[PDB]
């Protein structure tokens, strides 16, 4: 009864101050303010266990739920986008259109969150495979996209690098031809000309490049595709031309 | 505490009860033997003892374990196979080397050899804490973490010792709580008593389906995930075919097998067969194992572990639904802890009920039901839960009328049947159209039409297809062949393949495990277009034969469709289908003519 | 003074006989936790005591007494309406306080207002098959009889979704005089069952004018058999204090049945046949008793419980005393259900107590009673002239049970089909069955009189 | 159904809003009298019951 007030109270005070350490949301903290003001001064439990009791202060668990669902949500969605930063003006108004919603529990918000948080715990313990550069590259792009471009518009750019990711989670260890041919294919069918420059380091896309142009070096039996197909691998960025012209030597 | 009475058969009488409770156990003697105090007559407590009582006597202590009857949760769950009791199973395994725990028994319920990475959470000194918060995390699985450190119920103050990151066991503590003095040590495991459920926020209605696989049993009546199923078992009929397939096939993030009265020959043959396959999750080192909670109690072992294997396994399912993941929870049966409990209350002496059960199997079968479901998170964290109440009701007594069955059956709003010939037949489950019911399935077509069903208009027409060939079965046979008319056979032939690609399978290949909801849905929208244009191209003129001839590849096509890939369009929806629903309308003209 | 005893959900208790009986006692443990009871047995130096809060864990000589000084009674105010509570009598969103300003024993009624005059105002529910079949009266307790696999939530709660729709227009008609309140009471029932009762509820629009009771398996059987009588207590109190129809549904029977057969093992009273207890009668006729017109002319006590099988047998003492206790009784067959009937209201063994006697003027015709008896009949040959044409056949059969073959056909599919949410009056139910029995001659109808008969076939 | 996610909070701005006049006569009302029944509670608990 009270412990769930004063555990969501402060809880709700520490996930606000470990969302935006800075404060500058004023406009996410303003609604916040009467369980703020309880955990900015000296207020034990037996003060919020009495003011709560006389209902001076919100003890309803559906509001509360309702309420912290939002904050848990926004600090899912601001911690998921790591180590990509958002704006303060982006998740104020992420978080004005969420609170706004009738449904923030069946809504596609948090089945993106854990698509992502999915992504991203498959990529933290993920093993000495291509697929997990690969993964790994476009899920910093699909969190550069969606940190840039906010959870709450559907571009199809974030929903293509969500289904590749999400397709490339789902391969087997018996399925690199798969990965690379779907990473291949994904890689030209965008309409960048890089889509990893000024996103990830260049060891991340040579070691792209020297995936790609070692997994097509052992098919080369000649001089002049040995020649062309060396030519290509003194590169540090990846691209569609390096791709394309790596497929015409092979 | 107390001193040893009398002896007189399997219970124990002490008397001396100066504060023992009846809700808290103890070990009689000084064989440590497992027991209760069920009831309390005076100065002498009456124990119910579940082990054998050879080498006791009258004048011995009855030392007290300090706590309720209850079962240790923390990280090591997975990966391990364990009673009802909390007996540590490898831990006989590794000493005794046995399957069956003997008398006497008196180690911990997790292993402490095992340690595991503790990180800090979001809470930080100065701040207030609460029962149902996330403190912190540890790993338990064999590649990655699952198991949330959060508070333990009846808690609550402030954060006097923060303790740092690093590996630590169980037995250590890691964080400690100061509310009025010096009011207990934490540690990362935690105890709660198996008669009282997990406390969470609230409670919400469950809209999500399970993602187990089964293209007829998503198709024809799809079982949510957070409801109460039933299933009448027959012991060999069917029931452990659809736990060891949904177990594998299945796709959640938990899983909690209960075995209360089983022979033994179905837990060794469901601990075995989970190392040795796979899952589709792209689960590596032992996925099918480390991702499962393996609880099996045999018919030999003592009823404390089958009577409690119940409640270890709602209060182990409560504690992963409050974590944030979701856990189906099977069980195999409700007969095993009825009759279980029906031994324990004639031989404890209670007075008994109708069928010979007791008088609060009712409520304890009420009660487990009811405690199952989807909710939230308790505390300010509010996560996404479900827990999926599957149990087998086999018979008791050798009747059908028994309040165990009839309960269940109305207590429960879907049913699963099973019969003896559909599993002979290759078919999982054994109920076509007459077997199976659901209540739950507008909510389901309302949330998987919500993501992108069309299964809301192809479901009664699913159905009707099954139940127009089943009902002119009966017309062939007893009115006649040549009764029938040209579309009774094309409604018969089509849902024959239906039943044959949809109800049919086995586990052939890796396409027929998991199965998803777009393959599913394009899979009844193809067959209901297959006998819309076979009624349609009937109708204007032509043959039976003439027109299962002119279709040919195109309805051919339709059984081997599940032998493709499930990737097919992007990496779920089946491209054949596609252009299968133009191919079928450009050989619907070619079928006519 | 300490715990002598406990055996299951009774504690006995060392505390002397000074208190009345029914008082409440609170148990003080070592253990932090505070259970409240009432003493259900009084004697000399040991008395008896059923907890509400907890169920195992009472220490022996570790617990301590306290008088509380107040008899076990439901507080019963006008402010309980909007607002979610237990079974207890404790809400669990944690707003405010009961707030009651009466006292109201739960054993037998405390005012006794019993009425002299039988109920004859029709009280309509949206039901062309409930209410065509059996005459409802205000305060005419009738329960719906099911079985295990039958969904009797789905009637209930469409009976209490278009239970306040019909009030508005039959106000005009001389059927009701006063508002209509609900009484919402779950014992043993799903969260999701609740939910769709109180999504039901708050369509309505009655969730603002009455009071909900969540009672779960999880919970003590004593503290979840006092709300049935809480909600008695509060619907009688509020019907009879208000001059309001109040209609009060308490499901499930079984749930209820099963926590007096649970609290009737560990005593010493004699069971009785079927496994369950031997003075179920005296239970039973404490919720049925409170059933009828109140005092003043203004104010009826209607209850519509709906009772489910325990065995699925016709054998049992709960179906046998409650459908005699009670004035009428809606039966539920599984074939009409599983045909695609909706609601699965079977009129083969359904009989009312009055049919004669229920229906007025202004509201009802009179020949709603020889129209209903005439379609039961017609419905029992029906049936019976369809087990013999389905068992011996069409042609072996007379020419005679043809007609009510046919008849029990199209009144199958035809009286009985409705939606969800539409509503049928009774001055329609009479026009539209008076088409269907429309089928065999002047000479076969003969439960009528020959007036109405002759002027409309 | 555009008018149903963002415009029943309207209702409820509205519901707290409108009720703003109503809690200040119960506790306008419920103080002035709050002297004698505080005499008549003490009394009562002074007293030997």
């Amino acid at each position: 009864y009270h412990s769930q007030v004063v555990g969501k109270i402060g809880y709700i005070a520490r996930c606000m101050q470990t969302i935006d350490p800075e404060n500058n949301l004023k406009k996410i903290r303003e609604d916040y303010q009467d369980v703020l003001i309880w955990a900015e001064k000296n207020y034990r439990f037996e003060e919020i266990l009495e003011a709560s009791k006389s209902g001076k202060c919100p003890n309803d668990l559906d509001a509360l739920s309702r309420r912290s669902l939002i904050l848990l949500e926004l600090l899912r969605l601001v911690s998921s986008i790591s180590p990509f930063k958002m704006k303060l003006d982006l998740i104020e108004s992420q978080y004005e259109k969420m609170k706004q919603h009738v449904n923030l529990w069946k809504s596609d918000y948090h089945v993106k969150l854990n698509q992502l948080n999915q992504l991203t715990d498959y990529l933290k313990n993920a093993a000495p495979t291509p697929k997990n550069n690969f993964l790994r590259a476009m899920t910093s792009v699909l969190q550069m996209q969606i940190a840039q471009y906010g959870i709450t518009e559907d571009n199809e750019g974030i929903n293509q690098l969500f289904k590749l990711g999400l397709h490339l989670l789902a391969m087997a260890n018996e399925k690199i031809d798969e990965q690379y041919h779907l990473f291949k294919g994904y890689v030209k069918d965008q309409p960048e000309e890089s889509p990893f420059e000024g996103i990830l380091p260049a060891e991340d896309q040579k070691i792209l490049v020297k995936t790609m142009i070692d997994y097509a070096m052992p098919k080369l039996s000649s001089k002049v595709l040995q020649d062309k197909l060396s030519a290509l691998s003194s590169s540090d960025v990846l691209t569609k031309t390096l791709l394309d012209s790596i497929d015409r030597i092979v | 505490y107390g001193a040893i009475y009398s002896v007189s058969g399997p219970v124990v009488i002490a008397e001396n009860m100066i504060g023992c409770a009846m809700y808290e156990l103890v070990k009689v003697g000084h064989d440590n033997l497992v027991g209760e105090v069920i009831r309390i007559d005076g100065d002498k407590a009456t124990i119910q003892v579940y082990e054998e009582t050879a080498g006791l006597t009258v004048g011995d202590p009855v030392l007290r374990t300090g706590k309720p009857l209850s079962v240790e949760l923390g990280p090591g769950l997975m990966e391990t196979i364990y009673d009802g009791i909390q007996r540590p199973l490898k831990a006989i395994k590794e000493e005794s080397q046995s399957i069956y725990i003997p008398r006497g028994i008196d180690t911990p319920a997790l292993d402490r050899t095992i340690k595991w990475q503790f990180t800090p959470g979001k809470f930080q000194v100065g701040d207030h804490i609460s029962g149902g918060d996330i403190y912190g995390s540890v790993f338990e699985n064999s590649l990655i973490s699952s198991h949330k450190i959060l508070l333990p119920p009846r808690s609550r103050g402030t954060i006097t010792w923060i303790a740092p990151a690093g590996e630590y066991t169980l037995d250590e503590k890691i964080l400690e709580v100061e509310f009025d003095g010096k009011k207990s040590d934490f540690t990362l495991y935690h105890t709660w008593p198996v008669r009282v459920p997990r406390p969470v926020t609230e409670k919400l209605s469950a809209d999500y389906p399970l993602l187990t696989g089964q293209r007829v049993l998503d198709a024809l009546f799809p079982c949510v995930q957070g409801g109460t199923t039933c299933i009448p078992g027959a012991f060999g009929c069917g029931k452990t075919v659809i736990s060891q397939s949904l177990s594998k096939y299945s796709n959640s993030d938990a899983i909690i097998y209960v075995g209360c009265g089983e022979r033994g020959n179905e837990m060794a043959e469901v601990l075995m067969e989970f190392p040795e396959l796979y899952t589709e999750m792209s689960g590596t080192k032992e996925p099918i194992m480390k991702r499962t909670t393996l609880v099996a109690n045999t018919s030999n072992m003592p009823v404390a572990a089958r009577e409690a294997s119940i409640y270890t396994g709602i209060t182990l399912a409560e504690y992963f639904r409050d974590q944030g993941k979701n856990v189906s929870m099977i069980a195999d049966s409700s007969s095993r802890w009825a009759e279980a409990l029906r031994e324990i209350s004639g031989r404890l002496g209670e007075m008994p009920a109708d069928q010979g059960f007791p008088a609060y199997l009712g409520a304890k079968l009420a009660s487990f039901y009811e405690r199952a479901g989807k909710a939230v998170a308790l505390g300010s964290p509010d996560r996404t839960g479900s827990v999926s109440i599957v149990a087998a009701v086999s018979p008791a007594g050798g009747d059908f009328s028994d309040p165990v069955t009839t309960a269940t059956l109305g207590i429960t709003q879907v049913f699963w049947g099973l019969d003896k010939k559909l599993a002979q037949r290759k078919h999982f489950p054994s109920i076509n159209t007459s077997v199976s019911y659901s209540k739950y399935t507008n909510v389901l077509n309302k949330f998987y039409d919500s993501n992108y069903p069309e299964f809301p208009v192809l479901r009664d027409r699913m159905k009707e297809i099954l139940s127009n060939a089943e009902e002119l079965e009966q017309v062939v046979q007893l009115v006649g062949k040549s009764a029938l008319s040209d579309s009774d056979k094309i409604t018969l032939d089509v849902a024959t393949l239906i039943k044959e690609d949809f109800l049919q399978q086995n586990g052939y290949s890796t396409y027929d495990a998991f199965c998803p909801i777009w393959k599913t849905f394009d899979m009844m929208r193809a067959f209901i277009s297959y006998h819309d244009e076979a009624q349609k191209a009937v109708a204007n003129g032509a043959n039976w034969s003439k027109l299962a001839d002119s279709t040919g590849d195109v309805k051919h096509a339709v059984s081997s469709s599940k032998f493709f890939e499930p990737s097919r369009g992007e990496k779920e929806v089946h491209g054949e289908f596609e252009k299968l629903l133009s191919t079928m309308q450009e050989r619907f003209a070619e079928s006519t003519d | 003074n300490t715990v002598s005893g406990v055996n299951g959900p009774l504690v006995i208790l060392e505390k002397v006989k000074f208190p009345r009986y029914n008082e409440i006692v609170n148990l003080t443990l070592p253990d932090g936790t505070v259970r409240q009871g009432q003493v259900l047995e009084i004697r000399g130096d040991r008395a008896i005591v059923q907890v509400f809060e907890g169920t195992s864990g009472i220490d022996v000589k570790k617990t301590t007494v306290e008088f509380t000084g107040e008899s076990l009674r439901i507080p019963v105010s006008e402010d309980m309406l909007g607002r979610i509570f237990d079974g207890s009598g404790r809400p669990i969103d944690n707003g405010p306080k009961v707030f009651a300003e009466d006292y109201l024993d739960i054993n037998g009624s405390p005012i006794n207002p019993y009425a002299r005059i039988y109920p004859e105002e029709m009280i309509s529910t949206g039901v062309s098959a409930i209410d065509t079949m059996n005459s409802i009266a205000r305060g005419q307790k009738i329960p719906i009889f099911s079985a295990s696999g039958l969904p009797h939530n789905e009637i209930a709660a469409q009976i209490c979704r278009q239970a306040g729709l019909v009030r508005p227009t039959k106000d005009v008609h001389d059927g009701h005089e006063e508002n209509f309140s609900i009484v919402f009471a779950a014992m043993g029932v799903n969260l999701e069952t609740a939910r769709f009762f109180k999504q039901d509820f708050e369509e309505n629009g009655s969730l603002e004018r009455t009071s909900l009771f969540l009672n779960l398996a999880n919970d003590p059987t004593i503290e979840r058999i006092i709300t049935p009588r809480l909600a008695l207590t509060t619907a009688e109190y509020l019907a009879y204090q208000t001059e309001r129809h109040v209609l009060t549904i308490l499901t499930d029977m079984s749930s209820y049945a099963d926590a007096l057969r649970e609290v009737s093992a560990a005593r010493e009273e004699v069971p009785g046949r079927r496994g369950y207890p031997g003075y179920m009668y005296t239970d039973l006729s404490t919720i049925y008793e409170r059933a009828g017109r109140v005092e003043g002319r203004n104010g009826s006590i209607t209850q519509i419980p709906i009772l489910t099988m325990p065995n699925d047998d016709i054998t049992h003492p709960i179906p046998d005393l409650t459908g005699y206790i009670t004035e009428g009784q809606i039966f539920v067959d599984r074939q009409l259900h599983n045909k695609g009937i909706y609601p699965p209201i079977n009129v083969l063994p359904s009989l009312s107590r009055l049919m004669k006697s229920a229906i007025g003027e202004g509201m009802t015709r009179k020949d709603h009673g020889d129209v209903s008896n005439q379609l039961y009949a017609k419905y029992a040959i029906g049936k019976d002239a369809a087990a013999m044409k389905a068992v011996v056949g069409e042609e072996a059969l007379s020419i005679e049970d043809k007609l009510s073959l046919e008849f029990l056909e199209k009144f199958e599919k035809t009286f009985i089909t409705q939606g969800a949410y539409e509503d049928r009056t009774v001055f329609e139910s009479l026009d539209q069955a008076w088409s269907l029995l429309r089928i065999y001659p002047k000479e076969m109808l003969n439960r009528i009189s020959p007036k109405i008969l002759d002027e409309f076939y | 159904e555009q008018k149903n996610a963002g415009g029943v909070g309207e209702l409820e701005k509205k519901a707290e809003a409108g009720v703003q006049g109503e809690l200040a006569e119960i506790k306008k009302i419920a103080e002035k009298k709050k002297d004698d029944v505080v005499k008549i509670l003490i009394e009562t608990v002074i007293k030997p019951s």
